[PDB]
RNA sequence: CGACUCUUAGCGGUGGAUCACUCGGCUCGUGCGUCGAUGAAGAACGCAGCUAGCUGCGAGAAUUAAUGUGAAUUGCAGGACACAUUGAUCAUCGACACUUCGAACGCACUUGCGGCCCCGGGUUCCUCCCGGGGCUACGCCUGUCUGAGCGUCGCUU
RNA sequence: CGCGACCUCAGAUCAGACGUGGCGACCCGCUGAAUUUAAGCAUAUUAGUCAGCGGAGGAAAAGAAACUAACCAGGAUUCCCUCAGUAACGGCGAGUGAACAGGGAAGAGCCCAGCGCCGAAUCCCCGCCCCGCGGGGCGCGGGACAUGUGGCGUACGGAAGACCCGCUCCCCGGCGCCGCUCGUGGGGGGCCCAAGUCCUUCUGAUCGAGGCCCAGCCCGUGGACGGUGUGAGGCCGGUAGCGGCCCCCGGCGCGCGCCCGGGUCUUCCCGGAGUCGGGUUGCUUGGGAAUGCAGCCCAAAGCGGGUGGUAAACUCCAUCUAAGGCUAAAUACCGGCACGAGACCGAUAGUCAACAAGUACCGUAAGGGAAAGUUGAAAAGAACUUUGAAGAGAGAGUUCAAGAGGGCGUGAAACCGUUAAGAGGUAAACGGGUGGGGUCCGCGCAGUCCGCCCGGAGGAUUCAACCCGGCGGCGGGUCCGGCCGUGUCGGCGGCCCGGCGGAUCUUUCCCGCCCCCGGGGUCGGCGGGGGACCGUCCCCCGGACCGGCGACCGGCCGCCGC
RNA sequence: GGCGACGUCGGCUACCCACCCGACCCGUCUUGAAACACGGACCAAGGAGUCUAACACGUGCGCGAGUCGGGGGCUCGCACGAAAGCCGCCGUGGCGCAAUGAAGGUGAAGGCCGGCGCGCUCGCCGGCCGAGGUGGGAUCCCGAGGCCUCUCCAGUCCGCCGAGGGGCACCACCGGCCCGUCUCGCCCGCCGCGCCGGGGAGGUGGAGCACGAGCGCACGUGUUAGGACCCGAAAGAUGGU
RNA sequence: GACCUGGGUAUAGGGGCGAAAGACUAAUCGAACCAUCUAGUAGCUGGUUCCCUCCGAAGUUUCCCUCAGGAUAGCUGGCG
RNA sequence: GUGGAGCCGCCGCAGGUGCAGAUCUUGGUGGUAGUAGCAAAUAUUCAAACGAGAACUUUGAAGGCCGAAGUGGAGAAGGG
């Protein structure tokens, strides 16, 4: 059954696999179906924007991805609290709220607070019959378009810094080396041991 | 070219809707053209054929300037019988040979209260076709 | 072949009884009662390896080859030899990339379409399409395609303004948009060189849609047009050049046949 | 000579191959996504002027009413052509009707045997007298009526 | 001893309701093999699949954390692409084998018990009415439920009450009616282009030929099908934000019904048990010192509990809040009702089934389960004569054809009859080589050559040579008028009324801010916009070459036709 | 050069017949079949290496240190269109661009010149460069000489040219570098002087490096898993009559 | 006569029932029949469809619960 | 020659791609072959009638068999 130089293989076809096959012949028939689920939803709503509410700036987990910015679920209470808007009024403004999200940084806290005040100043509401509390005249001269596309304020916008040019100085071309990695890598793993020998000389008398 | 995606273009399903046709569809599909004198007086092209229309045959073995009335309209065999075109059998009894109404020209309609209302509706729906040319 | 021809209860007769060892159907009474059951031999059996609907029907071509073939499909529709040797009678027509002005895009009625092609001397190709109004040879007639036909000219445009309605009653004709061209329309049968009537605004847009060799395409993000493997391609001029024939030996033009 | 046998060919027979057709499949796809005690699915029987089957129907039984349509149905007869009555036919189908078995339901399944209630006539009827009509299955919920208890207790004698 | 209550329970053909069975493609709960693979076979694999059993629905199940994570952290479920044939499991053999980040589809959240608070402020049923259509009530008076706890405000994102502070008068349904509905809301009916023109073929045309310099006619209509054969125009139809009809639907405005939110501080409140968990025992899982589930035993806590993927003790940090509940979308669909199509099959195929197919028929039954399409355009289905008791003929007749005569299109081979020819004791058949006969073809038959040039013989016409008129092409030339290619630039020209590109530059520009003593310091930056520079593509003047299949005009040569 | 008219001339096939010679019946397993080995009375139609997944190698095409939209998304509501086109702040991801170790982890540039430290079997500073060397190596470069109607004076060329030179791919060898181990050894470093870090020199293990060649698509062959080229059990299991 | 026989009824598949033969249990019994799992599996029989051109073998080595088979080397062909 | 409505060449593409065998599947037909055979339970014969037609029908006569546990006369089951 084997032969000359080839691969040793484990095809997982020892199970009755012709019954559970999924063939995608309706896949153009469904791509033209859920376009119609968007178009006949977008005109169904309002001049309210398509593709739903506004999402936060959110940094990804897991060291491979922690250098980038993603759109999240909801802004949350801490960020809604500073911006001034109520936690249950926020989702009829068009702002999604995720109450189980935590803020433990302050840089990313103020990023979404700056994001959320920037949204409200480029939002125009419609009073029912024109009393207009916290709203003014004719609606931004008929609001300059009708309906937006795939994100309100371009939710990824992964941006980087300039940091143009420096001159290589002393204490910079001298010190911060490979050896500072290897010593800091050792000092993290000899940390608990060396604090145990320190107890031993304290009980030495 | 057909654009409506709810009506057939296959051979086998259009025949099956033809030979299994209901008898009220079957009077519609057994229609015959009016004569050139008479389609100018009524400005309508063709009419579903009935029992006492004066009529002449325009193609076939029996043809040519033989106005003579229909006498019996088989819908089941898609056939009118006309009182003059016949055939002697081997027995000597004479029988009506049957011909299809597409091969046949009405030369005098039989007007009743309904054949006014059919012509007027088939003629009124042509001036709106003229009114589209603006 | 839907499930199979395996909706039959049947066993081999096995032992002697002077019959083949193929499975026989059960029961008695009926004719179908001692007959050869499933197996690709039997009246009523199951076909060999019944065709499966998960066959790879569909093929990928990577898109620089799709755009490679669509630059080679347009460049041969400008050479009069290749477009006439595909059969399009383009004798009387003027200049081969035909460009009528952009007013043609607002034709709304097919009388205007017909005398257009007559005055561009391209009706004599549409009239050839009426000559191939045969019916199909073979069993494809009962699978509802009965008439074969030549494909004629293709009119390629931008900003449809009613032009699609005026030309589509004319047989054998094709209308494709200059933003979204098609290898299946421009090169029917796989052979290159279909006769085409461009419009001005379609014809100028080709420069910004495939790009020249100095500047890339603007409406296509990262595409520039493919370079040549031969620059001078008429080698009857190269081999008669004084640089070549200064260097050659001489022709050796005896025959030196077999000697008795 | 003739017969017999053999090989070719014509012509006739046996046989139903090939070819041409196709109101049938098969595959993929789209849209909807709806049974039943208010008796479903299914089964049995019956129903046409001449009708055994398939199809359609249910003692109103090859269909009724209505709306649309507007002169047929047809293998043969027969009958109303009436349509400024109501109008043949066919489709639609929203009104009515829908025998027997079946979850099948008075009890049994042997067309076997009841039990109350009312009706039309006979004893002008209670106490088992013709026909017809209504009612009578099991589970279980909320409520009602009836009432079991040396259960707990009150007021009593 | 009687009576009254209440609790536990009975009965009834009580009043009013409900459940049952089917279908089961997909979906949910259990139950569950073996063939097979390992070249044997037990663990393993097949497979938690087949069969068995129960429940649903137009979808179901899941679902708002007792999570993933371990860093700058994400944030219900479901589906896709990856992760990945990977970590892991395994006679570490055969084999098996998930997840989290990430990219997308879709996106929506909430409610109770408890803790307290409000005089049960609550619900059901009956009765007559406000007053009504197509029947549901808020309004009225009685019988129950209910304190063993109905209703309101409340849910872990915290909550409540009292302050103080600055806002504010709301939403929901029903009823009439007008105004629209993005493919232009749905359902149903009945309508809407243009040759049957002239010749012609034929059994019959839809064939073939023809229509002035307006292209014979129509075309938003040349899909299709049917009609005596191949049809844009003879006929259904198809095209069209075509018309008119009938019903049905989602949403503006008069009358009901409901209606104080937010911030700050202070005080008080704050949670689900034979459950978690541990033991052991089965199953299951990639889950390995046990992932999940289940039995039995033991059985909690409250700064607790669960989780943190190697058993344990110590510690710190992270994270979540379990043992109660609802919830749309993206998803699945070989059953159903309707549809559209196809590089499919063409009556031994394709469904078993194109037809009186789940039919005849078979088996006690479960179950098994076929054969079977084709006259012709139209029955015009062979009258009448004659032989025979009739089948069956011989004539006649219909039809283009009976050489289509009622399982009748075409009508193969095996097999058989017949006629013709040939032959025949080593069974027949065959290879090779000639011969004899035969069928038939080709030539046409002692009658076969065909075009080239020349000199002979008479005939018959007009050009050639030469020139002139005349249009058209070939080739060379100042590149002359235009012309574009490639390097060199400049006018920084069009950069501010130029395109793009650049992880070039500018802490003096311009906007919302951080770092110290109302202001201020480039005092180091942040979010955004500006304008310089470089890289490449757009015109003007010069210069460079070739004027390259990019060309026209002039003039030259030599052809050509008139 | 000669010969021949209405029955003659020529011709051949799936025609028939004669004769001489040669000749056992196919398929099959098999050392060996005409076999006293098996299958086949005869004709018609049917009838057996397929499709999907994975991989290997060859070949063809596009781009090329990159390549690839397959998953979504966009485009007026379009027969053909279930197609085609487009996206790029949709390149997430996949394979490739980096190996090695069980793991913690580490992780691929040398040669010359000038000088100095005991120029000490060891090295240090600066400059030049820049993938080391040897032997073969297609091709290309140089080339004394050679070849032309009368003799000395000059030109382009061409052919021959011993010898010499730079050497592609590739092969053999020697040396170097990275990772794991092993022996021997000495020096340096400091967000803190240690059961800390770094380096050396020789020897061996690796699927490495030594100026990238892959990726996508298509076709072919082979292997495998699947009913797997068709047909075949004696068995086994579930559920029923 | 431990007699024969009709009808009714009871016992059902690893079960029935047997004066015992592994008899009988619907022409089937050393484990019935019907359906499905199932197109079960076979190192073993049988078959495996057009022509021409070119090249053209092996039954031996080593291992294998291996001896009717496979892997491995050799022989072979194709691309170069 | 039949036949009566469709079909083919070239360039690419795609397969349910070509038969002599499989005790092959389905259908058809031969030789054997006018052959084996139309032989269990004793048996028929004469005239006539009807009829196109009589070894076989009906009738008349003769001869025979079942021989009362029947080849006689009635039923259950089953058949319909
Ligand atoms: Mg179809
Ligand atoms: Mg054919
Ligand atoms: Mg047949
Ligand atoms: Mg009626
Ligand atoms: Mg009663
Ligand atoms: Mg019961
Ligand atoms: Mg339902
Ligand atoms: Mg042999
Ligand atoms: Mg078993």
């Amino acid at each position: 059954a084997p032969s000359r130089n080839g691969m040793v293989l484990k095809p997982h076809f020892h199970k009755d696999w012709q019954r559970r096959v999924a063939t995608w012949f309706n896949q153009p028939a469904r791509k033209i179906r859920r376009r119609k689920a968007r178009q006949a939803k977008a005109r169904r709503i309002a001049p309210r924007p398509a593709s739903g509410p506004i999402r936060p700036i959110v940094r990804c987990p897991t060291v491979r991805y922690h250098t980038k910015v993603r759109a999240g679920r909801g802004f949350s209470l801490e960020e809604l609290r500073v911006a001034g808007i109520h936690k249950k009024v926020a989702r009829t403004i068009g702002i999604s709220v995720d109450p189980r999200r935590r803020n433990k940084s302050t840089e990313s806290l103020q990023a979404n607070v700056q994001r959320l005040k920037e949204y409200r100043s480029k939002l125009i509401l419609f009073p029912r019959k024109p009393s207009a509390p916290k709203k003014g005249d004719s609606s931004a001269e008929e609001l300059k378009l009708a309906t937006q596309l795939t994100g309100p304020v371009m939710p990824v916008r992964n941006v980087y810094k300039k940091e143009k040019a420096r001159v290589i100085t002393e204490e910079e071309k001298n010190f911060k080396a490979f050896a500072s990695l290897r010593m800091a890598r050792a000092n993290a793993r000899l940390f608990g041991i060396r604090a145990k020998r320190a107890k031993e000389a304290a009980e030495q008398d | 070219m057909k654009f409506n995606p709810f009506v057939t273009s296959d051979r086998s399903k259009n025949r099956k809707r033809h030979f299994n046709a209901p008898s009220h569809i079957r009077r519609k599909i057994m229609s015959s053209p009016l004569s050139k004198e008479l389609r100018q007086k009524y400005n309508v092209r063709s009419m579903p054929i009935r029992k006492d229309d004066e009529v002449q045959v325009v193609r076939g073995h029996y043809k040519g300037q033989q106005i003579g009335k229909v006498v019996q309209v088989y819908r089941k065999k898609y056939v009118i019988y006309i009182e003059r075109v016949q055939r002697e059998k081997a027995n000597g009894t004479t029988v009506h040979v049957g011909i299809h109404p597409s091969k046949v020209v009405i030369t005098r309609l039989k007007l009743d209260k309904d054949r006014k209302k059919i012509l007027e509706r088939k003629a009124k729906s042509r001036q709106v076709g003229k009114e589209k040319g603006k | 072949s839907e499930l199979a021809g395996h909706q039959t209860s049947a066993e081999s007769w096995g032992t002697g009884r002077a019959v083949a060892r193929i499975p026989r159907v059960r029961g008695g009474g009926t004719h179908r009662s001692g007959q050869g059951a499933f197996g690709n031999m039997c009246r009523g059996g199951r076909m060999f390896a019944p065709t499966k609907t998960w066959r790879r029907w569909h093929r990928r071509v990577n898109t620089t080859q799709k755009r490679y073939a669509i630059c080679s499909a347009l460049a041969a529709s400008a050479l009069p030899a290749l477009v006439m040797s595909k059969g399009h009678r383009i004798e009387e027509v003027p200049e081969l990339p035909l460009v009528v002005e952009d007013k043609v895009e607002g034709y709304k009625k097919t009388k205007e379409a017909v005398l257009l092609l007559k005055k561009l001397k391209a009706w004599n190709d549409i009239k050839k399409v009426y000559a191939s109004q045969r019916m199909r040879a073979g069993k494809g007639k009962m699978r509802n395609r009965r008439r074969i036909q030549r494909r004629g000219p293709c009119i390629i445009y931008n900003e449809d303004n009613g032009i699609i309605k005026a030309f589509r009653n004319i047989p054998g004709i094709t209308l494709l948009n200059v933003s979204k061209l098609n290898i299946l329309k421009l090169a029917p049968g796989g052979h290159v060189g279909r006769f085409c009537i461009w419009t001005e605004s379609a014809f100028r847009k080709l420069d910004e849609l495939y790009g020249t060799w100095r500047k890339a395409a603007s409406l296509k993000s990262n595409y520039n047009l493919p370079m040549h493997k031969m620059i001078n391609t008429d080698l009857s001029r190269i081999l008669k050049s004084p640089e070549i024939q200064r260097a050659l030996r001489a022709p050796r033009k005896k025959i030196h046949r077999r000697v008795l």
